[PDB]
């Protein structure tokens, strides 16, 4: 939801640019490491599934 | 039953696509369900 | 009867929530209704 | 009461509004003319 | 047919419609279509 | 079908295009099977 | 409806970012409370219902 100073927001940036992309967000993706004694978070980008008629 | 688990996949998956994909998607299960009605009558 | 019923009020919901948002759940409905039509057929 | 000009009062007016609200009370009316569709099977 | 021409030209000048006006003037025919599905039932 | 294989090259080319292009070419597909409706009945 | 000065309203950056969050405004949630004499004016979110799969 953060937006430049104009109004658009990263959500919108999506949307115009990558207007199928599934979209999810899990606990358990929060604080997967710790660097010292900060939660690392993390971010997963991966395709679903692929067709079978290619390979 | 299979279209049945296929329309509510499908209707999962593009739940959380943004706005233009989640009407996109949607229409076109829609436009497949038509087809599906034309081809029964 | 209970269907139709339920069908109003998720219509009134989706009166209230921004425009993508309400586009894409009459859609939803709109293939709920659709789904229902091949079902009775 | 007649259903028809009830309908052509409502496309006048979403015709008459902005883009996105002549979108939704559309597709509305769409949703409308389907369970009433539903409802004569 | 009558009806048929009338839909061609509807769509040739929804075609050069821009966007929201396409879309606003493809879902008002496919209403106009869906009650005259109604009608003839 | 001739006419389902032609609806499928359809949808195919619809998903390259941007997302108004897309949702206009669903909607003038979906209109099109709706006719088709129309003409058997 | 108060605007970025470019043209992008708060409506709009609901729209892009929670397009499906219902808003509604009712007129018993205005002047909620007392400062000292200013009527405070109230905001709530809330989820409408949860699923019962899930507890």
């Amino acid at each position: 939801s953060v937006t430049t100073p104009y109004g658009i927001s990263v959500s919108d940036w999506i949307e115009q640019t990558y207007p199928k992309m599934r979209i999810v967000s899990a606990p358990e993706l929060s604080g997967v490491q710790m660097k010292a004694q900060e939660p690392e978070d993390a971010l997963v980008l991966f395709v679903e599934d692929v067709n079978a008629a290619v390979d | 039953a299979v279209a049945a688990a296929e329309s509510e996949r499908q209707e999962s998956a593009a739940s959380e696509m943004s706005g233009e994909g989640e009407v996109a998607e949607l229409i076109s299960q829609v436009k497949a369900i038509l087809a599906r009605l034309e081809g029964t009558a």
